[PDB]
DNA sequence: GCATCCGTGAGTCGAGGG
DNA sequence: TATAATGGGAGCTGTCACGGATGC
RNA sequence: CCUCGA
């Protein structure tokens, strides 16, 4: 399908938790030895994705 | 044939107020407040001048320099503007249909107002050539018929007429009456400048004329 | 305005 | 660390996601090794492409690939011998994959 | 070969020395050769006594400081990538006021960078320039007020960050205003604060009409100075609680503090001077025996009223003044980060003293340097004054040097910058000047000292003028600031003087700036020279009279953009500051007293002095400057020459001789050539590049490290994976390439391994694998190439390793190794030349010798100039040195030029036509007559009126050689041009500007991380920016694919960009684009503002842009 | 432009003026939901007033309506364009309040979609155009004449 | 003579009457020609090209 | 200038049209191989081998020079788009 | 920013036609650098398109025939030249590429007027059109021959210079 | 109706130096 | 994990034109 | 940011 309009809205609590993959519960990045993500902070491949492909 | 005459006759190089500040005197200066000093440099740049000569023109060499380079900020914000208000107007159908037009003066009230003199040339072209008639004009033996793209010799013509007192003001097609919706149509924009034909449709028309009005807007002093 | 003025008036006020 | 907006990070290029040479590199490698298995038997290049693991994304053993074509697995393993066999005597001879090795 | 000099003007004094800006400045700042109880209360000391004592042990105070010797020398320095700098210790006692203990310790406070010789730092290994910077001087000001003609503001300001400025108004409503941090509130109340009372103030404001009447509110007098000032306090400060003391502190904080609240010492001078007071200290008040005294107040109350009722003897401020603008130099703005790590340190000591044992403390555990290096380090890192110094040529740093900005910290904003800032005041006479400034932005906002020019040490500049009196002129020269210069009547430098007594009974002289015409007997002073009014480089322009200002200035700018040539000359005709400049930028080398010289050498010249002593002097060779350009000397004496002191011993770069060197004197010919000097190009002569004019050595580093890694050390090896010996060639056994090799692009100057990581082969890759039987290796090739347009000869090589003597890197890197990489540039098509008069072009063809045009006797021209570029650019200076540089060419000389004190025409031609005979007899003692082609170029002249009929043919030529102009024969032809041309010396250099360092392309390369658009700059081997403009112009021609591909295929559609290269690789046509990867980066960042985003179909029915992969 | 010797065509400057004179304000609503003071475009009053007086029903009484460059491209009807002008956090709210739907009328608004603009080469006028040699031309001609 | 305006008349006329392609070539010939004449011209500038009337 | 420009421009009512035209032929021809070209064997742009004259491989030379001879058709609606690709593919396979 | 994109410093090409401008070697190679892989492939030059590129990675691995097929893969191709600021539309415009040695562009002189180009140190920026479509619109709407007249007040825009102008006044 | 404080804009492309 | 400890501290400001709320 | 170029 051919895209036509471009709408913006507000958005619903819902909406947005609806967007969430999960909620980011620490305010961690990753970890000083391993560098890789920390568990629930903002980089956890868990909610946003993995880093390599397909692994 | 001297070279400087030459030069600034043909239109390779120079005009006159540089060839003078050459050979005869540089000139009035002004002083940093914009007032005019009272005694001018009466040197030429062929005789040299005098320190002090040297330095008072200083001053308005350098407010130049400070006016071109605050100058061509605001030229260029004001292009963006005009580009963005614009850029949707495009050619989009031949034509609208409408009834409506603009009456091109060719005759501006003196300043005396003593009478209504004739316009310069170059400003009759600019508000008439290219542009499509929107009645019949019947002037000096010649039918200009109702929708006719006038050609630089129609604008002429109706210049000579006008000069003989059969027209004071020609009925055209334009961009402020044209009703199409979301930019314009082939008639009421007339020629396409840059080919010397109608304007093809298609043609992002807005762009151009924001483009046409920017252009200069650094030459402008 | 400025929150640590606000916060030690508010803990002025006990 | 420091911050990418001091800007400092337009000078950071992206390691992660193939360049387009990279790309048309694995595209044409793709191409050229499939070209070399149409050289072979179905049943043989079929067996070299499970024991890369190329149908179905993983190298099947020796077990699992004979159990598949219903033969011992000395046998598959002879047939994935002779098939890697043709296939190192046809690109002796034409030369075509060895660009890609680096 | 022989000097004539012109001019009449004797000049009194030299130039005062040309960095003297920058090292008395410094050496002023740092008192370090001074015993420490001698120094003034200025500089670093002024910061010490500024900061201690600190109090609540109980006190720690501070007794002298001192600078050691620096941990290692500027070569070292630079070579290592350190900072050139000097320890510092102070000398700190601890006191606790009970116990009487006094604990009393050397603490080490860091290091603090010295300037070097010539007036610069070195940084981090990099040659930096402090730039000094103008501004307001500290003062009380009186301007009007624009809103009400005939009411006026009065303005007190102190030093930058040293306090807020105070606007005094007189309301319409009548009573008088004090505005402060934006706050207006009844000036009657402060006064009461200080301790006035209605009567002191009616008898002393009372005799201007109406004016006290609105000083007058009875509710102020009502209360005592503790009352009046919690109102104060109260007015100054919503919802902080009114306690006593809090307000004392605020109160004697904002204007008596002087650790918080200071006036220049020339804001004090300045606000003495005009309000007609004393001021014992630098505050506006005092805190005296627990009551506030006033100092400044009143007295500029009393002004203000003065100035508003029109009583004489009261007048406005012009804050564009010289006397009320100021230079802070280097040593200034060093002090004031200084003081500011200083007041760091301070609160640390506090903090330091409330916690901890206050028994046991000593001044090494109450302080903590640390934020007093980090001040330095950003002052000298990261200020917007401290610069990369330009030594493209010694006469680039040197102007760097003497560079003022008003830009910087305090400095103007732009935008804020209108057209009074940029200005030339009138009172710039003498002192900045009015030709040297950027063209654009930053016109009228960077300037340069003038060449007499001194900043004093109030921080105002000072020009010279010759004491006059009853019409002789003295030696005495007085130094006057702007202030002291509106005083007079100055006479011009150029006024007839038999002796000492002026000649002229009307002489031209300057009152307030203003020209006016006046008798011997009314001078006051004279101009020291013509100079004065001029930068360094301005003055560097033969013929500056006869060049429009608009191109003088091109011309003074691109002097420090010109390269050092290997075989680079003097100028044929100089204005005579030629050697200063060499003298004072510390190119060339020169001796130190009488003597003989023992050795020569390409590197070292030894020398015995009259004492016996053996000096050697080394000599810098090859060395890389900050713009990479060759700086290196070369010794000019001889084994056994006899020298005296002053005596020049190596020429530095672009130095010939001792003088400046900045180009080439070459053979010009002004005339068009068959478009290929259309606008403004350049044509040029193959014979240039045969003997090697305009060829400069140009140097570039590169640098690669070796580091520990998570996966494996990273090493530098000549072991490489996959490289044939064709590619090891020139690497040696550690794996670095040989000093002498040549590199091309893509030869690998350092070999580099890296342990592979993430490692999942591809079922192609195995299958692979196994076909060819060849195990992957660990590590794979990360060796340092030459870049794309690069390359030369390898002259050095450096390497660092840990675990090496003197050697620590950052942490984790094993190894650095820096190639250096020499190259000589020959002259090409591209490149950027230009002479001192503005004239700058790119060379667009060179010619073979036969093609050029060529004088009679077969001698060809060396650089053909259109004379298209002279009319409407009025700098016909570059003619008359064209002119001048003929006869010089014949008679084998070179001339000096003064401005506005130099050659004129008559002796021109009378030097063209000595020069003439020699062209001409020559010829016809060997032989030859005229020519045919001569004579029918002459009937062409006599037509033009050039020559008169009737006269020979050799007077005619004459004629028209003293008018510069000469026949000249077309080379592919040999017919003559029919006109004669002017032809002559014309001196012209090559500037930084040359299209090797400019030409860049690319297919596909980097991309940005976020924004998957194509990285930029040539060294990322990036994309051009196709901006709103360019889309505009696309827009503008209907070209919807030419654009749709900008944004898609082009930049940011991943999909996109790789199936087009894949489609263009295999002969394809391109496929149709797709969403730009931007524009979902947008859509993300919109729906973190938490706004929905969404792409909808025309039946309203949303769609997915992003594939699904971001829905549950 | 004369003055400085510009040689430049009114009906660029009709084009831009013919922008700044594209609204209009209610002076009374007749029976319209619209509200007195409320601007809008002057083609839309136009319409739901034919549409009025179509239906019977009492026109709008408006007047016209004269706002500079810089207000006229702000008050446009695409909120990309605006947005992408400046104001962007304004243009954004009200944008976002109003749920508005941009139609991708203009060149601005598919430039930033990478989209293939509605002018030149991209205009619905000429896009859909097809070339065919007479040799396809009559082989598909017979195509059609055998069904 | 043939000057700025009157060249650019020319230019303009010709496109008119002939079209874009023969005006590309006719500005071609005119730009050939214009520089091979004006490297032969004898025009130049020295110092006594600049001209002070007696007027002065 | 493009050879016959100004007759290109004169086939069209907006030039931008000749533009499209022009566009799609260059993909018809490099689609299969210029076998569908109407160009007789002397018509054929040519370009200079170092060899000697070979065949010009750029389509839309091609293309403007097969619209200059009317043999090429064009318009809105001649055909549905499959068909046209469908007998293209067959009278000139890939 | 964009791909198959470069800039270097402009010089006169007095010798051009209306319709050209010169394109240093090296530039043209990385512009061209795919089409000059698939054409190295299409002769000898190459058995596959990546020993090709591993052929023109290093300079002294170039040889001379690289070039002659760069000149078969630019035949016919516009590229286009812009000059910053681009004010108005001919700020871009399209050129058939003449390859030269050296590292400059060659600009043509009746065009500098409506790029306000001229010749003190100038730079442009050069784009390959990659598509048939972005090539017929740069060769048929972009060209330079083809505009000739101001689009703003219908004057010629491309007309003889002062250097031209001073001739055929003489 | 008319002063006043707040917020938001003020040319492009390069290059380098960081 | 226990002596008692109780409200911060940095603060240079040379533009201008627009809509819009805020006040007199 | 700065300086520099157009
Ligand atoms: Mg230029
Ligand atoms: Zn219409």
């Amino acid at each position: 399908k051919e895209v036509r309009k471009v709408r913006i809205a507000l958005a619903s609590p819902e909406k947005i938790r609806s967007w969430s993959y999960g909620e980011v519960e620490k305010p961690e990045t990753i970890n000083y030895r391993t560098l890789k993500p920390e568990r629930d902070g903002l980089f956890d491949e868990r909610i946003f994705g993995p880093i390599k492909d397909y692994e | 044939f001297n070279p400087l005459y030459v030069m600034a006759q043909s239109g390779a190089r120079g005009n006159p107020q540089q060839i003078r500040q050459l050979c005869g005197l540089r000139g009035l200066m002004q002083k940093p407040s914009g007032e005019t000093f009272e005694v001018p440099v009466r040197s030429s740049f062929r005789e040299g001048l005098t320190v002090l000569e040297y330095f008072i023109s200083s001053h308005g060499a350098r407010k130049g320099g400070a006016d071109t380079a605050l100058r061509t900020a605001d030229s260029g914000y004001l292009t963006r503007k005009l580009v963005d208000v614009t850029h949707e107007i495009v050619v989009r159908e031949a034509d609208c249909g409408t009834t409506n037009y603009i009456s091109v003066p060719l005759f501006q009230p003196d300043e005396v107002t003593r009478s209504l003199r004739l316009r310069k040339r170059a400003d009759i072209e600019a508000g008439l050539y290219g542009r499509v008639l929107a009645r019949e004009v019947e002037v000096l033996g010649v039918r200009l018929e109702e929708g006719r793209y006038l050609s630089m010799d129609d604008v002429h013509l109706l210049i000579k007429a006008a000069e003989a007192g059969e027209i004071q003001e020609v009925p055209v097609r334009s961009p402020l009456t044209c009703q199409t919706r979301y930019g314009v149509c082939q008639k009421c924009y007339g020629y396409d400048l840059s080919m010397a034909r109608p304007v093809s449709i298609g043609e992002a028309v807005g762009i151009v004329a924001a483009q046409s009005i920017g252009e200069p807007g650094t030459q402008l002093t | 305005s400025d929150p640590v003025r606000q916060y030690l008036h508010e803990i002025g006020q006990v | 660390p420091v911050s990418l907006e001091t800007f400092y990070g337009d000078f950071i290029p992206d390691e992660h996601l193939p360049s387009p040479v990279d790309a048309a590199t694995q595209s044409l490698l793709s191409e050229e090794l499939e070209k070399a298995l149409s050289k072979l038997s179905e049943r043989e290049a079929m067996v070299l492409k499970l024991r890369k693991g190329l149908i179905d994304g993983r190298e099947h053993t020796l077990e699992e690939v004979g159990a598949f074509f219903g033969v011992t697995r000395e046998r598959i393993r002879q047939i994935e011998n002779k098939a890697l066999r043709k296939l190192k005597y046809h690109e002796s001879r034409t030369r075509k994959l060895r660009d890609f090795l680096d | 070969m022989e000097i004539k000099r012109f001019g009449r003007i004797r000049e009194v004094i030299p130039l005062p020395p040309l960095t003297e800006i920058q090292v008395e400045s410094y050496r002023r700042a740092l008192q370090a050769d001074v015993p420490p109880e001698k120094r003034e209360n200025v500089g670093i000391q002024a910061a010490f006594r500024e900061t201690f004592p600190i109090e609540e042990g109980l006190v720690l105070d501070f007794l002298e400081y001192r600078l050691g010797e620096p941990p290692f020398p500027q070569d070292e320095c630079r070579e290592k990538d350190l900072t050139y700098q000097a320890p510092l210790y102070a000398r700190l006692q601890l006191i606790h006021k009970d116990t009487g203990l006094i604990k009393e310790d050397e603490v080490f406070l860091g290091h603090i960078p010295l300037m070097t010789e010539d007036g610069s730092f070195i940084i981090n290994g990099a040659d930096r320039v402090i730039v000094s910077q103008i501004h307001r001087s500290p003062g009380v000001y009186f301007t009007p007020d624009p809103a009400r003609p005939g009411r006026y503001i009065a303005s007190i300001i102190p030093l930058p960050k040293r306090g807020p400025w105070i606007d005094l108004e007189v309301e319409p409503n009548g009573v008088v205003s004090m505005k402060v941090n934006k706050r207006k509130f009844p000036l009657v109340l402060l006064l009461r604060v200080l301790g006035y009372d209605q009567e002191t103030l009616a008898r002393e404001l009372g005799a201007y009409g109406e004016l006290v009447q609105g000083l007058m509110d009875e509710s102020v007098f009502a209360m005592r100075p503790e009352e009046a000032l919690i109102r104060l306090f109260t007015l100054l400060r919503p919802g902080d609680p009114p306690k006593r003391d809090k307000a004392v502190a605020y109160v004697y904080g904002l204007i008596a503090d002087p650790r918080r609240y200071d006036l220049g010492e020339a804001g004090r001078y300045k606000a003495e001077e005009k309000l007609g007071i004393r001021l014992s200290g630098r505050t506006l008040a005092r805190f005296e025996d627990g009551e506030f005294k006033d100092e400044v107040f009143l007295p500029t109350l009393r002004y203000l009223f003065a100035l508003t009722a029109g009583v004489p003897g009261h007048e406005v401020d012009d804050i564009d003044h010289l006397g009320n603008r100021r230079i802070r130099t280097v040593g200034e703005l060093m002090t004031d980060q200084f003081r500011v790590g200083l007041a760091r340190l301070a609160r640390g000591v506090r903090e330091r003293m409330l916690m901890g044992s206050e028994d046991s403390l000593t001044p090494a555990k109450l302080v903590n340097s640390r934020p007093l290096e980090a001040a330095i380090r950003e002052f000298f890192s990261r200020s917007q004054l401290s610069q990369f110094k330009d030594e493209t040529n010694p006469l680039s740093s040197l102007r760097h040097k003497r560079r003022i900005s008003a830009l910087g910290p305090g400095g103007l904003t732009r935008e804020r910058a209108g057209f009074d800032v940029r200005d030339v005041h009138r009172t710039h006479y003498g002192r900045i000047c009015p030709v040297e400034t950027p063209e654009g932005a930053n016109i009228g906002l960077i300037t340069s000292l003038a060449a007499y020019a001194r900043v004093d040490e109030l921080g105002f500049i000072r020009t010279p003028y010759r004491r006059v009196v009853g019409g002789v002129v003295t030696d005495e020269v007085v130094y006057m600031t702007a202030t002291e210069e509106d005083r007079y009547t100055i006479a011009q430098a150029n006024t007839p003087l038999e002796g000492n007594r002026i000649a002229a009974e009307r002489v031209v002289a300057r009152r307030k700036g203003e020209p006016v015409i006046v008798s011997p007997e009314e001078v006051e002073f004279m101009d020291v020279s013509p100079k004065q009014v001029f930068s360094v480089n301005t003055n560097l322009i033969p013929f500056l009279e006869h060049d429009d200002a608009n191109r003088a200035l091109m011309g003074s700018n691109m002097q420090t953009q010109a390269v050092p040539l290997i075989r680079a000359q003097a100028p044929v005709v100089m204005t005579g500051l030629e050697e200063r400049v060499v003298r004072d930028s510390l190119a060339a080398l020169y001796a130190e007293e009488d003597g003989e010289v023992a050795k020569v050498d390409g590197n070292r010249i030894v020398v015995r002095y009259e004492d016996g002593r053996l000096v050697e002097y080394p000599l810098r060779r090859f060395y890389r400057s900050n713009q990479g350009t060759a700086l290196d000397q070369r010794p000019r004496v001889v084994v056994g020459q006899r020298v005296r002191k002053g005596d020049l011993l190596a020429d530095g770069p672009a130095s010939e001789n001792g003088f400046l060197a900045l180009g080439q004197n070459v053979l010009v010919a002004i005339m068009p050539f068959d478009g290929y000097n259309f606008e403004d190009a350049i044509v040029i002569s193959e014979e240039l590049l045969k003997r090697d004019f305009y060829t400069s050595i140009h140097i570039e580093r590169y640098e690669i490290e070796a580091r520990d890694t998570k996966l494996g050390p990273e090493r530098i090896t000549r072991d490489i994976p996959h490289l044939s010996e064709a590619a090891l060639r020139d690497l040696d056994e550690e794996g670095v390439v040989r000093i002498g090799a040549e590199v091309k692009p893509g030869d690998i100057l350092v070999g580099r391994t890296s342990f592979k990581g993430e490692s999942e082969p591809t079922p192609e890759e195995r299958l692979l694998r196994s076909i060819f039987g060849e195990k992957a290796r660990d590590v794979k090739d990360t060796s340092l190439r030459v870049p794309p347009g690069e390359g030369g000869i390898v002259v050095r090589t450096v390497r660092l390793r840990r675990g090496d003597p003197g050697v620590e890197l950052k942490p984790g890197v094993r190894e650095v190794v820096r190639v250096y990489v020499a190259q000589k540039r020959k002259l090409q098509v591209g490149d950027k030349l230009a002479n001192r008069h503005g004239n700058k072009g790119v060379v667009a063809k060179i010619l073979p010798v036969e093609d050029m045009p060529h004088l009679p006797d077969g001698t060809p021209v060396d650089v053909i100039l259109n004379p298209l570029g002279v009319p409407s650019r009025m700098n016909l200076g570059q003619i008359l040195e064209t002119h001048l540089g003929l006869a010089g060419y014949f008679l084998g000389q070179r001339y000096i030029s003064p401005i506005f004190d130099g050659a004129k025409e008559p002796e021109i031609k009378e030097l063209l036509a000595q020069a003439f005979e020699v062209y001409f007899g020559k010829r016809k003692g060997e032989g030859f007559g005229v020519d045919k082609r001569e004579v029918e170029v002459l009937r062409r002249a006599e037509k033009l009126g050039l020559v008169t009929p009737g006269k020979t043919p050799e007077e005619q030529l004459k004629e028209l050689f003293l008018q510069g102009k000469v026949v000249l024969y077309d080379g592919r032809t040999g017919e003559p041009i029919e006109g004669p041309i002017v032809v002559g010396q014309m001196f012209i250099m090559k500037l930084y500007h040359m299209v090797e360092d400019k030409m860049h392309a690319r297919s596909t390369g980097p991309y940005s991380l976020i924004t998957q658009q194509p990285l930029g700059g040539k060294a990322q081997f990036g994309g051009q920016r196709f901006g709103e403009m360019e889309v505009w112009a696309l827009e503008a021609y209907g070209a919807a694919h030419t654009l749709q591909e900008m944004l898609t295929l082009k930049s940011d559609d991943i999909e996109g960009r790789n199936a087009a290269y894949e489609a263009i690789i295999k002969g394809e046509d391109v496929p149709e684009p797709s969403v730009p990867e931007s524009f979902r980066v947008l859509v993300k960042e919109l729906q973190a503002l938490a706004l929905d985003v969404q792409t909808l179909d025309e039946k309203d029915n949303p769609v997915d842009i992003f594939e699904g992969l971001a829905s549950k | 432009y004369r003055a400085q010797g510009v040689k430049l065509h009114d009906k660029h400057i009709e084009i831009v003026v013919r922008q700044m004179m594209k609204y209009v304000e209610v002076t009374d609503p007749g029976d319209s939901r619209l509200l007195e003071g409320q601007v809008l475009e002057k083609w839309d009053v136009e319409a739901l007033n034919e549409r009025l007086i179509a239906e019977g029903k009492t026109p709008v009484a408006w007047k016209p309506l004269l706002m500079g460059v810089t207000k006229s491209a702000l008050s446009t009807k695409s909120w990309l364009s605006a947005a992408s002008f400046q104001n962007t956090t304004h243009v954004l709210t009200e944008a976002a309040i109003a749920g508005k739907k941009d139609e991708l009328i203009g060149l601005k608004e598919n430039v930033i979609l990478g989209r293939l603009i509605p002018a030149g080469t991209g205009s619905d006028f000429v896009r859909f155009t097809q070339v065919v040699d007479q040799k396809t031309l009559k082989a598909i001609e017979e195509a059609r004449k055998e069904a | 003579p043939q000057e700025k305006n009157s060249l650019k008349d020319l230019v303009y006329q010709a496109f008119l009457r002939l079209g874009m392609e023969k005006t590309a070539r006719l500005l071609d010939a005119l730009k050939y020609y214009g520089f091979t004449f004006s490297t032969t011209s004898g025009i130049t500038i020295g110092i006594d090209d600049a001209v002070i009337p007696e007027e002065k | 200038a493009e050879p016959g420009i100004d007759k290109l421009f004169g086939m069209v009512d907006s030039k931008y049209r000749l533009t499209v035209v022009v566009a799609k032929r260059a993909q018809q021809l490099l689609r299969h191989g210029f076998k569908n070209t109407v160009l007789e064997p002397e018509e054929r742009p040519k370009m200079q081998t170092l060899e000697g004259l070979f065949d010009d491989p750029n389509a839309v030379t091609w293309a403007m020079k097969e619209l200059l001879t009317g043999r090429l058709v064009f318009g809105e609606n001649l055909v549905p788009e499959d068909r046209l690709q469908k007998e293209m593919e067959r009278l000139y396979p890939v | 920013r964009v791909d198959y994109s470069g800039r270097s410093v402009i010089v006169v090409g007095p010798q051009l036609k209306l319709h050209q401008c010169g394109l240093p070697k090296r530039m043209a190679l990385e512009l061209f650098k795919p089409f000059l892989l698939k054409k190295m492939e299409e002769k000898g030059i190459a058995p596959n398109v990546k020993a090709a590129r591993r052929m023109l990675e290093r300079q002294r691995d170039i040889k001379d025939e690289v070039w002659d097929a760069l000149e078969e893969v630019i035949h016919g191709k516009v590229v286009l030249l812009n000059r910053a600021p681009t004010l108005h539309r001919l700020g871009i415009q399209a050129f058939q590429p003449v390859l030269v040695e050296g590292q400059s562009i060659q600009l043509h002189p009746l065009v500098c007027e409506a790029f306000n180009a001229d010749f003190d140190g100038d730079q442009m920026a050069v784009h390959v059109p990659l598509s048939s479509f972005a090539q017929a619109e740069a060769r048929i709407q972009m060209l330079s021959a083809h505009n000739l007249l101001s689009p703003a007040s219908g004057e010629p825009l491309a007309k003889p210079s002062r250097d031209i102008i001073l001739g055929l006044y003489y």
